[PDB]
């Protein structure tokens, strides 16, 4: 038994309720019911024979609800970066994202990349290049996503918390 | 026969769907009554909130300089990110616009503490001294007045009435002084509340999260309660970050029918000062007030307000980038936070239920599914 505490971020709209709901309950709605404030579900994989207990936190993404997220940073191990491939301005501020928890993370946290929506691309605005330049600049893993279509979602869990369990078994 | 491995495990199949459904059954029930304790949370919270803005307890003396330490702390690592790019201007100016932020955040908690050492005095609506920050128009200090004329309040440097009731000019300012200062007070009050409200929402995390470790479930649940209730006091904070906003004229509150509003509890929603509501048969979309929505053959276009279909009929890649921008209005919440609570109240209710059915639907299938596995086998 380990226990890691991971943290969904990223703006309103582009898919952290619904990644979480993928993921911990294999379900998917497509009617926009918007994060009010934390919450978190569980769920335990198995890695290197060991069980690994994942308790998975969600956040708001409108500006009005997020004035202490920062105090959510805490004792997160680690962190997902939502974005929506349909949306430029959701993968701009990344940027914002991603310095605002160098600022108030531990420098330790472990940091994924998720370009959500990669189901549509019919309406794609966002290339996967471009995803994977910015990850490589930072230097964090990548990875594009779809909670509609569960494409990469186990994938993302169990690759972030495989770089946790390797950082915390040494 | 194989038959005999392929029936058996065709019911091994079976039985591990009579057990992970009937666990979404009750856990149902559960989550419902959760739904339940959760949007009472929350309307408690909301109810709660113009008895809150005047009966909340003040900022202690210590709270208010545990809050000024840490906002320096971040003037001082702003500088110093704005010394390392150097040169990059378009960066600079950002951090300027941050540093000065901040800086303008201190210097209203200083006022809180010019109060507590005053330094500073409350005074009311207007001219005589009050001790509680609720009570309180204006802070003035020690050579500062406020006199009333009249119906028309005055704020002038002390003494120094007779050097102005008779140069209207000075009378004019005075009156604007007084203006600014009763303005500026409600500032200081919004963001005091912001800051009291999030020391309060930082100290249940501690809890919240033993509550979680704890292993009596009736404990864990009672993680669920208080998280309700720490949102609770994010719908307060959000309020506040509308009020703020439109206070400060970066927003607009509308009501109903899209008339603007000046006061929240006319509000259901809350948009850019360069915003306006634009309706799509029975919808608001916040949109810059020179754009307009078009609908042409089941599209849907986001122009400027001059543009029109042959605008844009034999340009393809204008279309694109009208289709596309109007898709990202599609997640906008341009509702106030009270209406927003109500319709995704709307939303999980019916949801609920749409999954009360069928899961009770999905046992029912898989109690019939056992009438056939067992029938088999028993050959
Ligand atoms: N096509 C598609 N739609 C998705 C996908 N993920 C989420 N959505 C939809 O996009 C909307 C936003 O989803 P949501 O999870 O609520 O995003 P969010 O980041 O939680 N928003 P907030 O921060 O405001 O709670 C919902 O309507 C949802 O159905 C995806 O992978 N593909
Ligand atoms: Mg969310």
């Amino acid at each position: 038994d380990y226990l890691f505490k991971l943290l969904l971020i990223g703006d309103s709209g582009v898919g952290k309720t619904c990644v979480l709901f993928r993921f911990s309950e294999d379900a998917f709605n497509s009617t926009f019911i918007s994060t009010i404030g934390i919450d978190f579900k569980i769920r335990t994989i198995e890695l290197d024979g060991k069980r690994i207990k994942l308790q998975i936190w969600d956040t708001a993404g409108q500006e009005r609800f997020r004035t202490i997220t920062t105090a959510y940073y805490r004792g997160a191990m680690g962190i997902m970066l939502v974005y929506d491939i349909t949306n430029e301005k959701s993968f701009d501020n990344i940027r914002n994202w991603i310095r605002n928890i160098e600022e108030h993370a531990s420098a330790d946290v472990e940091k994924m990349i998720l370009g959500n929506k990669c189901d549509v691309n019919d309406k794609r605005q966002v290339s996967k290049e471009r995803g994977e330049k910015l990850a490589l600049d930072y230097g964090i893993k990548f990875m594009e996503t779809s909670a509609k279509a569960n494409i990469n979602v186990e994938n993302a869990f169990f690759t972030l918390a495989r770089d946790i369990k390797a950082k915390m078994d040494k | 026969l194989d038959e005999y491995e392929q029936a058996i495990k065709r019911a091994q199949e079976n039985i591990k769907k009579g057990e992970e459904l009937e666990k979404k059954l009750d856990k149902l029930e559960r989550q419902g009554k959760d739904l339940e304790d959760k949007y009472k949370t929350y309307e408690e919270n909301l109810e709660g909130f113009e008895k809150l803005l005047t009966d909340s307890e003040e900022l202690s003396l210590s709270e208010i300089n545990e809050k000024m330490e840490a906002f320096s702390k971040d003037s001082e690592k702003l500088t110093q990110l704005m010394e390392k790019h150097k040169g990059d201007e378009k960066t600079v100016q950002s951090l300027q616009r941050e540093h000065h932020d901040i800086k303008a955040k201190l210097a209203n908690l200083q006022v809180l503490h010019d109060a507590h050492t005053g330094k500073k005095s409350y005074v009311n609506e207007k001219g005589n001294p009050v001790s509680s920050l609720k009570d309180a128009h204006l802070a003035i200090n020690k050579d500062q007045e406020v006199v009333e004329h009249e119906g028309q309040f005055y704020l002038l440097q002390k003494g120094q009435w007779d050097a102005i009731k008779n140069n209207p000019a000075a009378l004019e300012k005075a009156q604007k002084d007084y203006s600014q200062s009763k303005h500026d007070l409600a500032t200081i009050k919004m963001e005091a509340l912001i800051h009291k409200l999030s020391l309060e929402m930082e100290k249940q995390l501690e809890t919240i999260n033993n509550l979680i470790m704890s292993t009596d479930p009736k404990e864990n649940e009672e993680a669920t309660k208080l998280l309700h209730k720490h949102n609770g006091l994010n719908l307060k904070l959000a309020n506040l970050q509308d009020m703020l906003a439109v206070h400060r004229k970066e927003k607009s509150f509308f009501n109903e029918k899209g008339e603007e509003v000046t006061s929240l509890n006319d509000a259901h929603y809350v948009i850019g000062k360069d915003q306006q509501l634009f309706n799509l048969g029975g919808k608001f979309y916040p949109i810059h007030k020179e754009q307009k929505i078009l609908e042409k053959d089941g599209k849907f276009y986001l122009l400027k307000q001059g543009e029109d279909w042959e605008s844009i009929k034999d340009s393809p890649e204008k279309q694109k980038k009208a289709e596309h921008d109007f898709h990202k209005l599609q997640y906008e919440t341009p509702m106030t936070v009270k209406k927003l609570v109500h319709h995704n109240k709307g939303l999980e209710t019916t949801i609920h239920k749409e999954r009360v059915e069928e899961t009770k639907q999905q046992l029912e299938d898989n109690g019939k599914e056992k009438i056939e596995i067992a029938n088999n086998i028993s050959k």
